[PDB]
């Protein structure tokens, strides 16, 4: 009786030191869903970061920056159907949500999933970072002229460029109108509902870009900041 | 070890500094964190309008 | 300064003068009684 108690407690305890040490790991890394229809640049992303070394279902990114660990889940192998493999990902730190600004036609789809993903119930406290990705494809775009994006949303023909918005000197002034134009669009469903649960940082990302593991850091760092002012109700 | 006289409710000269000196330099301290607690205070809600 | 600390300091020196100021009172009829 008392032996096998003791070992019962020693064994229990046993588990108990693997599992704090499990635990010191766990919080000290950040987990990533990384989201976006194929027509993005999602894959190219993926290579980009694995530069930081660190049937066949989802697949783990872990990459480290400023000796922060950063685990990016991407769902390749899945079906169409996502309204119930994505409530799992209600814990993870944020939501890299990749959007091909070049497509015109297939926007609006973006926009719906964003709606989707900002309005779920179970998703409500998870920012979102957005990629508005291969930018270099919509400035050749908008120079070149043949398609217009006025005809796939009528209301650009009513748009100005944003005052506090800061284009490249040598940038086109019709590209920097079309991109912000987009980013307003995200940022219209963004605040229709969000208002200080969550939020939506929008970035501009081209897939060469190796500066996106500073943008996610950063974005990160914000999150768990404006996560610990909020448990003392400062904001 | 210096004067042991009464009660120490009165005070021998500067050794209630001991005391004194340290709680001050905690309050300025205090005081420089919460400025710059304000100050992300201040910038985040600029980030979100 | 640290304020608690100073007003036990200031308790203790006007207690100490009220036992001294007390002291010169209980002389003064002594030496008008002598």
């Amino acid at each position: 009786l008392s032996a096998e108690d003791k070992a019962a407690v020693e064994r229990s305890k046993m588990i108990e030191k693997q599992l704090q040490k499990d635990k010191q790991v766990y919080r000290a890394t950040h987990r990533l869903l990384l989201l976006g229809a194929d027509n993005s640049g999602k894959s190219t992303i993926v290579k980009q970061m694995r530069i930081y070394h660190v049937t066949s279902g989802i697949f783990e990114t872990k990459f480290q920056v400023d000796k922060v660990n950063f685990h990016m889940f991407d769902v390749g192998a899945q079906r169409d159907e996502r309204r119930k493999w994505i409530q799992c990902f209600n814990d993870v730190t944020a939501i890299i949500f990749v959007v091909d600004s070049s497509d015109y036609n297939r926007l609006q789809e973006a926009l719906n999933d964003f709606k989707s993903i900002w309005n779920n119930r179970w998703l409500r406290t998870i920012s979102v970072i957005l990629f508005l990705n291969k930018q270099d494809l919509l400035a050749e775009k908008v120079l070149a002229g043949k398609s217009k994006i006025e005809d796939y949303f009528p209301e650009f023909a009513r748009y100005t460029t944003p005052e506090d918005a800061t284009p490249e000197p040598g940038e086109d002034p019709r590209v920097t109108r079309a991109k912000y134009f987009i980013r307003d669009e995200f940022l219209r469903i963004s605040t229709a509902s969000g208002d200080g649960r969550h939020y939506c940082y929008p970035h501009f990302t081209c897939s060469v870009d190796t500066e996106n593991a500073r943008r996610i850091f950063n974005d990160c760092r914000d999150i768990i900041q404006r996560m610990h002012l909020r448990q003392y109700e400062l904001l | 070890t210096l004067a042991n006289t009464g009660c120490w409710d009165l005070s021998s000269g500067n050794k209630k500094w001991i005391i004194q000196v340290p709680i001050l330099a905690s309050i300025v301290l205090n005081f420089i964190l919460f400025i710059n607690i304000v100050r992300v205070l201040a910038t985040k809600l600029r980030e979100t309008n | 300064s640290v304020s608690e600390i100073q007003l036990m300091h200031n308790l203790g020196k006007h207690l100490n003068s009220m036992e001294r100021v007390e002291w010169l009172r209980k002389k003064l009829q002594d030496v008008h009684n002598f």
